[PDB]
RNA sequence: GAGGUUCGAAGACGAUCAGAUACCGUCGUAGUUCCGACCAUAAACGAUGCCGACUGGCGAUGCGGCGGCGUUAUUCCCAUGACCCGCCGGGCAGCUUCCGGGAAACCAAAGUCUUUGGGUUCCGGGGGGAGUAUGGUUGCAAAGCUGAAACUUAAAGGAAUUGACG
């Protein structure tokens, strides 16, 4: 109300925004460097999968795919941070 | 669809400007916008404008003040031919006093005024007052 | 049925009344003929249906005071009352009951003051749609 | 307002304001509110910026000051739990009180008892005293009001953000305001506290 | 003989406020017709516009009330509009005058385009509108004269100005809102925001805060 | 407004609203001007003068005045970085 | 009613289809 | 004159949506439009309560209840009382207050 | 709304043009009929022999005969 | 063409009524039921064209997503799933207000309109005559679609007001 300093929004007020409404369109999404418990190999998975992410070794499967992100197996980690 | 990138962005800085909104944000951009935008900052009908830059289409950020009564578009782009141009400038502004009909002429975008120094027609854009 | 009383009365009664608590009783004789006193009512009827409500009213007030009336006592009596207080109404002794988060509002404060906080139970929230 | 150095928040000051509660504001919040306030807790109350709260509290402070003749200065409350604050306050400053009904058109009328131009209001809810706002339209007055979370902000200058609910908290908000507006100007050091206690100010339930 | 029970009308009375423009200027409510009767003494020649006689439906008969409508101003800057209904023609009359006294505003007039002389038009195309009823003011070069209805004309007449073509339409002949439009459109030549204004404004006192003393009064 | 003779015409010059620049009426009784003073700066007293302040109508039937009095006080060194 | 002249109607033309339709 | 924003209907966001024939008129009506008492009553009702749990063979005995779902057109919820005929601030108070 | 483009000069024109066998006043003066039917064949006035005198019967709020000529 | 559960134009009687070829009764044909062709209209109604922009609140809910603080359960956790508390997109909706509209009723939109034009589709120009006549066309036909005039006519109408009668 009568002063909203737009270009200059509080980190906060830019993530509860829909992606491209945003003052600079930019995604909501991630990749994630997984370990998994068998082999060390760390694949380089996207949250967002839409396939299922198969291990560079063989036997064991990632990430089932959901609606939105998706389903790590049973006890594998990750890796946000960059860029 | 967005048919005109003007009349979609001065509704928007004309609407704002009613409820006394300090500033606004004009969602597609263009160039044409910007070049009738400078036009306003020069005789005061609005302040500082900070053109985003999202890398496809850009936004912009006006910075408002009380001034602007109204601004608007003339929906097809006439041909105005100098001769006309008063007829318009009649009645498209409320009086001889103040009141600015933005247009495209040979030598760039401008107001009435600067198209009547340079001796120069063109189309019609708009006019804010 | 026959009587319920008329607003000359109502409110000239109250209007005695309020003028003169100290001189009336809780008797019609006596305070029938002080209406002739200290009023010039015409009428035996009137005279006599006055002190009416001088009594109606003074059985309402040994019982209670009136929620809008005129008094000399009560008035006297309110403000004894309003002089009473506590040597701290907020001081709360020592230790108030606050929420983590108020302690939170503190720290923004800067201000350093004795409190345990404690929060606890699942966020039920309010009301049962 | 923004006190920038002696005018401080001060420590005993804030103990009165977290023991009263009048920074636990309603369960709802009307957006206007939202500059005034840091978190809801769990439940779902409100938390006010006893800082905020406070520098709106001088901001009205600077205003009935800035009123040359302090009895023009009206001082309304129709919910009970101001009653006894405005006619305290009013008694301090030398304000002039209206407690009970706003009655028809004081603001109004050149024939009903009651007018009187006053060129400040004070009252204890926008929400419920809600005439005398709306007379304040039909005059060319401005108005200090003693707002929650949950409350409409048609019609004030400035908004002091407390509780407005508990009489506890009220009777402080009157006094403070009482407080500062003989601090600035009249009466009293700065340095030391009043003769003046809250209890004072906020009102008895039938009790003895 | 005054009572002013206002204060506003205290201080007129009192050589105390020196012009209206200094009322005006605060947006504060005249309340006494007498007040602009101080003020402007003599000028201020009251024409009548219409007696229409409204009636309301009854067990017996129609009651039969009488609504004046008149027009107030000084061939220069100040004019009202006063609508007031009665059981008598005199009264309505009579009691409609002392609304339209209160409800005067001033006229911002205006220039042509040569800027040369004193002011004889409305400064923009001012509209003003009432319950479908509108009315558009469009400045003047001199010599024109108003080019309007007769109705705009004794209002305009009576503002001031000097110039005006118009542009009207709804249901016109309802001359009440003939006549309240054109109120309107009077009213916001003043509310018209243009370069020429455009400076922030330096700011005064008030005549409630400069003459505080006086009020409360000795 | 001058003209020829830079001949100041127009019987007065209206207020303007502190908060839009929108011009305030001659019979907008919902206008305010809100008066505040300011302090010796060291210990406290209303002592010296005066930040007038004006607000239309509309603003104030909006609901803002008080956000849009803020911002102002804030601007103008009453009120400071809260 | 609307539905009975529409009916009414729609009864008589076709009273003169068939005056017609003989010549 | 659009009388009830609404029409006094319950529809929004369809087209033809099942009708109900009433319970006292027989006359047909849609399922959100019409007015839709649920009466529970008791079977033997106030006065027999007492004579039945006298004459009961078993003891205490809760009884049983009718579960009705009424559901009259509109014609004869007015004829028959369910509903009244309200002011047009009142029209709107859609709460259920006894 | 309306067309408002800039090579609608046709779309314009032939609409306002048929949305006159809309207007009554043309219809009777650019159609035929008028012409046709009017015994005065256009023209202002025209010349007839008297062949009877007729009184006719106002419509009801006036009674009265009027006084007129079979031409 | 199949079938005949009820209801039920038409149709038969009983009453009611001055009469009722009506309602209220008792029968019951076409049809309502199915499968196959046509017909192409509704008060087919949100009496609101479609796309597109902008302008306030506040509650709710359907779906999806996202985040969190809960716990019932459910298991050692889990995964869940079920509740709670948030945010986000787009759905059906509600209230509230001197945005602003709006003849008015009203309308987050019917807002952005003498401060007149974002794109475009359709379509009305006093009422009847008349959705008639005639012409054309589609249809097996009811009818559908296209669709005049002479003549007459001063209001017909809409929104709200008091009345006054149900
Ligand atoms: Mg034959
Ligand atoms: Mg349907
Ligand atoms: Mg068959
Ligand atoms: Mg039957
Ligand atoms: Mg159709
Ligand atoms: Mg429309
Ligand atoms: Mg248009
Ligand atoms: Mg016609």
């Amino acid at each position: 109300p009568l002063a909203k300093d737009l270009l200059h929004p509080s980190p906060e007020e830019e993530k509860r925004k829909h992606k491209k409404k945003r003052l600079v369109q930019s995604p909501n999404s991630y990749f994630m460097d997984v370990k998994c418990p068998g082999c060390y190999k760390i694949t380089t998975v996207f949250s967002h999968a839409q396939t299922v992410v198969l291990c560079v070794g063989c036997s064991t499967v990632l990430c089932q795919p959901t609606g939105g992100k998706a389903r790590l197996t049973e006890g594998c980690s990750f890796r946000r941070k960059q860029h | 669809v967005r048919m005109n990138v003007l009349a979609d962005a001065l509704k928007s800085i004309n609407n704002a400007e009613k409820r006394g909104k300090r500033q606004v944000l004009i969602r597609p951009c263009s160039k044409v916008i910007v070049r009738f935008l400078t036009v306003m900052m020069k005789h005061g009908y609005i302040g500082e404008f900070e053109i985003i830059d999202d890398h496809r289409a850009g936004k912009i950020v006006v910075n408002l003040t009380g001034r602007l009564n109204k601004c608007g578009v003339i929906s097809p782009r006439f041909d105005v031919q100098l001769k006309d141009l008063e007829k318009w400038q009649n009645n498209l502004l409320p009086s001889r006093q103040f009141g600015f009909i933005v247009l495209t002429t040979s030598a760039g975008i401008m107001d009435h005024e600067e198209a009547r120094r340079k001796h120069t027609g063109g189309k019609i854009l708009g006019f804010f007052f | 049925m026959g009587r319920v009383r008329t607003k000359t009365v109502k409110k000239a009664a109250r209007v005695i009344i309020e003028k003169y608590y100290t001189r009336l009783g809780n008797d019609f004789h006596t305070n029938k003929r002080v209406c002739e006193e200290i009023a010039i009512i015409p009428s035996k009827k009137l005279r006599n249906k006055i002190a009416g409500y001088v009594t109606h009213l003074m059985k309402r007030i040994q019982r209670g005071p009136v929620r809008g009336i005129s008094i000399k006592l009560q008035e006297e009596e309110r403000e004894r009352r309003d002089n009473y207080v506590p040597e701290v109404s907020a001081l709360d002794q020592e230790i108030i009951e606050v929420d983590p988060d108020t302690k939170e509002m503190l720290k923004l404060l800067d201000f350093g003051s004795l409190s345990n906080l404690q929060v606890t139970q699942p966020t039920v929230g309010m009301n049962f749609k | 307002s923004g006190a920038l150095d002696v005018l401080q928040m001060k420590e005993e000051d804030v103990l009165k304001f977290l023991a009263a509660g009048t920074h636990l504001g309603g369960t709802n919040l009307d957006f206007q509110m939202e500059q005034y306030i840091y978190k809801r807790k769990s439940d779902g109350i409100y938390i006010i910026n006893l800082k905020r709260t406070w520098e709106k509290l001088l901001l009205a402070a600077r205003a009935i000051v800035a009123i040359e003749n302090p009895a023009d200065v009206s001082v309304i409350s129709s919910r009970n739990t101001g009653q006894r604050a405005v006619l305290k306050f009013a008694a301090a400053t030398g304000a002039t009180p209206i407690a009970g009904r706003f009655t028809p058109g004081t603001f109004t009328n050149q024939i009903q008892a009651a007018f009187r131009e006053p060129r400040l209001l004070v009252v204890t809810d926008p929400r419920a005293d809600h005439q005398p706002l709306t007379e304040a339209s039909y005059v060319n007055l401005p108005t200090i009001a003693l707002c929650n979370t949950d409350s409409p902000l048609r019609y004030v200058d400035i908004a002091i953000p407390c509780n407005n609910k508990g009489a506890h908290s009220v009777g402080l908000m009157w006094w403070m305001l009482a407080r500062e507006v003989l601090r600035m100007r009249g009466t009293i050091s700065r340095e030391h506290p009043w003769e003046v206690m809250p209890d004072l100010y906020f009102y008895r339930d039938p009790e003895e | 003989e005054w009572m002013p029970v206002t204060k506003l009308g205290r201080l007129v009375k009192d050589m105390k406020i020196k012009s209206l423009e200094e009322i005006y200027l605060f947006s504060l409510p005249i309340k006494e017709s007498e007040i602009i009767d101080f003020f402007l003494g003599a000028s201020l020649k009251d024409e009548v516009l219409k007696i229409m006689p409204v009636q309301k439906q009854t067990r017996a008969g129609q009651r039969t009330r009488f609504k004046a409508f008149v027009a107030i101003g000084d061939y220069n800057g100040h004019v009202g509009l006063g609508v007031k209904c009665s059981k008598e023609v005199a009264t309505a009359i009579r009691g409609a005058i002392i609304l339209a006294k209160l409800s005067i505003v001033p006229v911002r007039r205006g220039y042509w385009g040569n800027k040369i002389g004193k002011p004889h038009t409305v400064p923009c195309k001012v509209t003003g509108r009432c319950g479908s009823v509108l009315v558009r003011l469009i400045p003047a070069p001199r010599g024109t004269g108003i080019v309007s209805a007769p109705v705009p004309k004794k209002l305009l007449m009576m503002a001031g100005i000097d110039d005006c073509y118009t542009s009207a339409r709804g249901c016109t002949a309802t001359l009440g809102n003939f006549a309240k439009a054109t109120f309107d459109a009077i009213s916001k030549t003043y509310s018209y925001l243009t370069p020429d204004l455009w400076k922030e404004t330096v700011f005064t006192k008030s005549p409630y805060q400069e003459f505080t003393d006086h009020l409360v009064k000795t | 407004m001058q003209n020829d003779a830079g001949e100041f015409v127009d019987l007065y010059v209206p207020r303007k609203c502190s908060a839009s620049n929108r011009i305030i009426g001659a019979k907008d009784h919902a206008s305010i001007q809100m008066n505040v003073a300011e302090v010796d700066k060291v210990t406290g007293r209303f002592n010296g003068q005066f930040k007038t302040y004006a607000i239309c109508g509309a603003i104030r039937r909006m609901g803002e005045s008080d956000d849009s009095i803020l911002r102002l006080a804030k601007a103008d060194g009453i009120v400071s970085k809260n | 009613r609307a539905k009975w002249r529409k009916k009414r109607m729609r009864r008589l033309k076709r009273k003169r289809r068939k005056m017609r339709q003989r010549s | 004159t659009k009388k009830r924003r609404n029409n006094g209907r319950a529809k929004k966001g369809r087209g033809h949506v099942q009708p109900i024939r009433c319970t006292n008129c027989a006359r047909c009506v849609p399922k959100d439009k019409a007015i839709k008492k649920f009466v529970i009553r008791n079977i033997v009702e106030a006065a027999a309560v007492r004579d039945i749990s006298e004459a009961s063979v078993f003891d205490a005995y809760v009884l049983p209840k009718l579960y009705v779902k009424l559901h009259y057109c509109v014609s004869c919820a007015i004829h028959s009382k369910v509903v009244r005929n309200r002011s047009r601030e009142a029209r709107k108070d859609r709460t259920p207050p006894p | 709304g309306k067309c408002r483009g800039l090579r609608t000069a046709r779309k314009l024109r032939s609409h306002r043009r048929d949305h006159k066998w809309h207007d009554k006043q043309y219809k009777k003066a650019h159609l035929g009929t008028a012409l046709k039917a009017n015994p005065f064949g256009g023209a202002s006035h025209a010349k007839g022999i008297v062949l009877e005198k007729v009184g006719v019967e106002a419509k009801q709020p006036n009674s009265a005969i009027r006084k007129c000529v079979r031409v």
